[PDB]
RNA sequence: GUAGCGAAAUUCCUUGUCGGGUAAGUUCCGACCUGCACGAAUGGCGUAAUGAUGGCCAGGCUGUCUCCACCCGAGACUCAGUGAAAUUGAACUCGCUGUGAAGAUGCAGUGUACCCGCGGCAAGACGGAAAGACCCCGUGAACCUUUACUAUAGCUUGACACUGAACAUAUGUUCUAACGUUGGCCCGUGAUCCGGGUUGCGGACAGUGUCUGGUGGGUAGUUUGACUGGGGCGGUCUCCUCCUAAAGAGUAACGGAGGAGCACGAAGGUUGGCUAAUCCUGGUCGGACAUCAGGAGGUUAGUGCAAUGGCAUAAGCCAGCUUGACUGCGAGCGUGACGGCGCGAGCAGGUGCGAAAGCAGGUCAUAGUGAUCCGGUGGUUCUGAAUGGAAGGGCCAUCGC
RNA sequence: CUGCAACUGUUUAUUAAAAACACAGCACUGUGCAAACACGAAAGUGGACGUAUACGGUGUGACGCCUGCCCGGUGCCGGAA
RNA sequence: CGGAAGAUGUAACGGGGCUAAACCAUGCACCGAAGCUGCGGCAGCGACGCGCGUUGUUGGGUAGGGGAGCGUUCUGUAAG
RNA sequence: GGACCGAACCGACUAAUGUUGAAAAAUUAGCGGAUGACUUGUGGCUGGGGGUGAAAGGCCAAUCAAACCGGGAGAUAGCUGGUUCUCCCCGAAAGCUAUUUAGGUAGCGCCUCGUGAAUUCAUCUCCGGGGGUAGAGCACUGUUUCGGCAAAACCCGAUGCAAACUGCGAAUACCGGAGAAUGUUAUCACGGGAGACACACGGCGGGUGCUAACGUCCGUCGUGAAGAGGGAAACAACCC
RNA sequence: UUUGUAUAAUGGGUCAGCGACUUAUAUUCUGUAGCAAGGUUAACCGAAUAGGGGAGCCGAAGGGAAACCGAGUCUUAACU
RNA sequence: UCCAUAGGUUAAUGAGGCGAACCGGGGGAACUGAAACAUCUAAGUACCCCGAGGAAAAGAAAUCAACCGAGAUUCCCCCA
């Protein structure tokens, strides 16, 4: 139970997001992943913040 | 409810949803209602007078529910849409 | 003394549910399985869990092609 | 071993 | 006296028009991140009451 | 762990060993020390006297006994008078061997037995008596304990109130007028109560109220799981794989064996490519085994982690580009008592890879988990208790213990 | 001859009289008097018409010879920057 | 055939007894149940004709479900 | 003088008796104290989580780990017992799942009553299926015995063994389709009412145990349960 | 009461008398009667088992958490 | 203690006690239910106490309502 929770955060500022797990030692560097906003209707980029 | 000590099926789904306080004072008008007013005038307070509706209703919808054979005015209620297509083939007329 | 054993897991009711000429509506699972028993011949999925599917109507056919024997399913279009 | 108690007396009480 | 309703059993179940109950399913409050979308997305929608279940549930709502 | 004591009111082994006593002594007395597990005021070691106190020995004495006999009285027994009790399904109520809810007056077979009292005896009627006190069970009870849980009287802390004035630098000293007095004297008064008065002594302290931290078995209410070849102790409790399992599914035991309580922004998607183990032969350092070449071999390898089923069109290995580990849905089907869990073509939107056909809604598959309630965060074309707002609620997403 | 308790006492009315309780003696500790302490929402009362050679609590249990080491734990006492 | 000992009494064919009245084989007779058939009767369910006839079939039961009744006290019918 | 012996008086150490007693604690013979921390009369005070206790949880009106009387009160009792006239029809279960659950209860299964929809369901024949059991086998995973060749294993042979071995593989069973005959509609759905969730033995296939148990735990069929009659001397569960 | 009892498991000495599924209200289903897209009144008034009293209640519409829409509605940007 | 006050004496008037329920107020359980139990329940019930009357209590809006309005208290039927 090392893998802790974050949220992806929509860019395109709808407040929609996805979660996930993160390995946050091994892998620091923040997640970046284009995913589709349901709001907007299109593939935006997402990035990482606090669950 | 109970079912021998495993949680019961009541308490093992969640509650849902909230009660509307407009819905208690919001009523349903058949078009089998309308003729059962006096003098062909539908509004809240002839709908009150002959007991189609409850005292203490403040707005009331007339649906397509039944049939409307006389002319009839409708005053200050909804209507639906195949209720006005009804009232106003029957003769009668809906004012807002 | 004392055992170390006593220990299953639920039962996963795997096996075939639909056996030859039987008539299948399109979804209808044919068969459950762990790893391809079975392999989906014409007109039969094969799911993540190596569920074998109809992908239509008609009637289950099981057949054993190529040179190692292969048990496929497929469904005769009826 | 013993499988009872040595016998014991009851407790009086209003006979009829 | 009047049959006293299961107060409980009110907030969870509604009645539907050929007499069976709706309610919401288990399972969509939270731990959601591990859930499949697919998962969660079937959970979403009201279910109806099962037959073994409506006896349970129509002895709780006397007025439902 | 000293002095002292020690097989002991303590020594399990143990009738320890040695000595004494007896013809013979698991007890007794004296020692030894190997104190299972003595030990210094929950006192150590001694101790005259005392004891309806525990142990052992001897003299005397004896019907305690060898082994009983006889006798005197009170009953027993008979007659007259009076006249209970427990118990009791019904009885025409024998032995034996077998049978059988497994120990028979009552069943089977068989043996024996004319009907009925009276005195006696207690082997049986699982005799009478008391809904077993042991044992287990009941989400019974009581009382007791405590560093069980939760409270709480009491004790204690500070804040505010009753509670004021000077002065020096929140703290101290001084003051008197609140307040205290279980000091003295006077009066009510014939009164060691009480009140008033005068005076002294304390004095804003003490003390009391409200609030508050600590302490609190002193007291109270309660809790203290289940399975179990009785219970306890041990083990176990959810999930996955195999076997038991009787060639569909399912299938028990405190049956036989192992695993899980994750991992991975690549170990996911797609396109293109690729094919193992092991051994043999030769070769710098180089060895049984490193890397190179060829041959045999044919998956005996590999698969993120158990086992099973799979895998070459690879599901195994390598590289390029990527985010389908998408959002809304879903014909149909599997599997559960249910809550639920699973598989899914296809449809809409938007995407990635590919020339394209196509493939992609995570991972070869099956473990990696937790309902509801209460609450948090973000969003919202819902609701908004006179009205406009807002709080709060709902709905969608998600989180926590 | 010996265990235990020094002794006289006390005790389970109705299965236990004892080696149990008490005891004189010993020690620790609290208590300055409106005492500590106890009964009591309180007023009061006992302690005591007593005053540390007194009173309460606790343990030990005549007498003789004695009563060792440990203050880490728990309590109590004291300190306070 | 031996191997082969147990406790109240034969007591390890139920007994008497048996050399078959034992065992094996084959056969035919008979006995034997609340089974089956015969005769008479009742009831359920269903056909079939018009409540009745004809006919098939069914009728062991604990928990338990269903159906139909008896009788008791009281009220009316009953100042009968 | 809490000194000694010993009556009254106060106790209560032993034994016998008595035990539906003479007595709900005594009698008889012995026994301890007997100027004291003695004993006794009369009156008084202490009250129930309270008293009082030279301490035994003793005693507080024959009652005491919380008196007695009345009340809350018909406490609660998943436990035991009991439950009253008649006839007719049908007729279980002792399983699964969950449970502070295990002798309780709930959903489902099984019973009954009612309503509704199918030539629905069953038996047999034929047809289409998957199988990995019995058996067998030994390439595989393991295990085993002996040989022939060799740096004494492999290679070359012979021989066994396996619930968790399979290069094989039945009978049955199960799923589906078609067809006749027969059957109390026996299948399915919905609704009213349940009971039941201690099972027993016998056969067959097994785990466990000692291929011990009238043992224990599953599967499947039968009987008992809830079933009388005949047989097995007698004998729920065996035979008819 | 039990898997199972002649059981040596329970209970009853016998007789007579008494002794255990009720009552109220709500709710659902069945039967039956009335009326029927309607049905029915409560308290109360009334000398009135009449008559009045329709306050109410149930039903003739649902969907949605809700606003809201309505023979549809919810879901969704939108549904084959 | 100087006035005074406390205190004292006499007179007049009244009170006290009892009572089945109902009523207002001061105190106030537990068993029980929650299938344990502590919040909660039982229940402001039982019970104790004080007071009062033929009744008691309550009562004449610093009340509701919803932009329309109502018009003290009490009791009954609805709302539910
Ligand atoms: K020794
Ligand atoms: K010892
Ligand atoms: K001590
Ligand atoms: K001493
Ligand atoms: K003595
Ligand atoms: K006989
Ligand atoms: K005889
Ligand atoms: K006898
Ligand atoms: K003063
Ligand atoms: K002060
Ligand atoms: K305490
Ligand atoms: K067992
Ligand atoms: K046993
Ligand atoms: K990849
Ligand atoms: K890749
Ligand atoms: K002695
Ligand atoms: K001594
Ligand atoms: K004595
Ligand atoms: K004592
Ligand atoms: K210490
Ligand atoms: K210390
Ligand atoms: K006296
Ligand atoms: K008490
Ligand atoms: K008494
Ligand atoms: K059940
Ligand atoms: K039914
Ligand atoms: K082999
Ligand atoms: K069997
Ligand atoms: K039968
Ligand atoms: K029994
Ligand atoms: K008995
Ligand atoms: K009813
Ligand atoms: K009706
Ligand atoms: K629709
Ligand atoms: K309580
Ligand atoms: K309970
Ligand atoms: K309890
Ligand atoms: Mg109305
Ligand atoms: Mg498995
Ligand atoms: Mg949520
Ligand atoms: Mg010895
Ligand atoms: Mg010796
Ligand atoms: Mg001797
Ligand atoms: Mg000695
Ligand atoms: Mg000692
Ligand atoms: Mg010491
Ligand atoms: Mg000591
Ligand atoms: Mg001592
Ligand atoms: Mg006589
Ligand atoms: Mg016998
Ligand atoms: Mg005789
Ligand atoms: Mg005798
Ligand atoms: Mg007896
Ligand atoms: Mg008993
Ligand atoms: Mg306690
Ligand atoms: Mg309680
Ligand atoms: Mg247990
Ligand atoms: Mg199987
Ligand atoms: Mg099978
Ligand atoms: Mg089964
Ligand atoms: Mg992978
Ligand atoms: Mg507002
Ligand atoms: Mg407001
Ligand atoms: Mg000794
Ligand atoms: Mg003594
Ligand atoms: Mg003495
Ligand atoms: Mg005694
Ligand atoms: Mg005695
Ligand atoms: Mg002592
Ligand atoms: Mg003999
Ligand atoms: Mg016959
Ligand atoms: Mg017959
Ligand atoms: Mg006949
Ligand atoms: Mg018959
Ligand atoms: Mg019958
Ligand atoms: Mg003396
Ligand atoms: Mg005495
Ligand atoms: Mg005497
Ligand atoms: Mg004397
Ligand atoms: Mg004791
Ligand atoms: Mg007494
Ligand atoms: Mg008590
Ligand atoms: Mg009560
Ligand atoms: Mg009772
Ligand atoms: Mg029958
Ligand atoms: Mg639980
Ligand atoms: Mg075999
Ligand atoms: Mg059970
Ligand atoms: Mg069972
Ligand atoms: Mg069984
Ligand atoms: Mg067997
Ligand atoms: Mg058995
Ligand atoms: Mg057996
Ligand atoms: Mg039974
Ligand atoms: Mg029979
Ligand atoms: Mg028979
Ligand atoms: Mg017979
Ligand atoms: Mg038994
Ligand atoms: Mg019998
Ligand atoms: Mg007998
Ligand atoms: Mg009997
Ligand atoms: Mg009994
Ligand atoms: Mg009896
Ligand atoms: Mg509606
Ligand atoms: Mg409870
Ligand atoms: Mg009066
Ligand atoms: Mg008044």
């Amino acid at each position: 139970g090392i893998r802790e929770k974050i949220k992806l955060v929509s860019s395109a500022g709808t407040g929609h997001f996805y979660t996930t797990t993160k390995n946050k030692r091994t892998k620091p560097e923040k997640l970046e992943l284009k995913k589709f906003d349901p709001v907007v209707r299109q593939h935006v980029i997402y990035k990482e913040a606090k669950i | 409810g109970f079912e021998g000590g495993q949680m019961p099926l009541y308490r093992r789904l969640p509650k849902f949803g909230f009660t509307s306080r407009k819905a208690a004072i919001t009523a349903e008008i058949r078009l089998s209602d309308l003729a059962k007013v006096e003098g062909g005038v539908v509004d809240l307070n002839t709908l009150k007078a002959a007991n189609i509706i409850g005292i203490q209703i403040e707005f009331a919808k007339v649906i397509l529910a039944g049939e409307v054979t006389t002319p009839v005015t409708v005053r200050g209620l909804r209507v639906t849409k195949g209720a006005r297509a009804a009232i106003e083939a029957a003769g009668g007329k809906i004012e807002e | 003394g004392s055992t170390r054993n006593g220990r299953d897991s639920e039962a996963k009711r795997l096996g075939v549910k639909r056996f030859g000429g039987e008539s299948v509506l399109a979804g209808s699972i044919i068969v459950r399985q762990r790893g391809t028993k079975f392999h989906a011949g014409a007109n039969v999925g094969c799911g993540r869990d190596h569920t074998l599917f109809a992908k239509a109507d008609g009637k289950v056919k099981f057949e054993v092609k190529g040179p190692k024997n292969r048990k496929f399913i497929s469904i005769e279009a009826e | 071993p013993p499988h009872r108690p040595r016998p014991r007396p009851l407790p009086w009480f209003p006979p009829r | 006296p009047k049959i006293k309703t299961v107060r409980g059993a009110a907030k969870r179940f509604k009645k539907t028009g050929k007499g069976g109950f709706k309610h919401k399913h288990a399972n969509l409050r939270h731990i959601l991140t591990k859930k499949a979308t697919k998962r969660k997305r079937h959970l979403r929608p009201k279910a109806m009451v099962s037959k073994g279940d409506l006896g349970l549930v129509i002895a709780c709502l006397p007025y439902a």
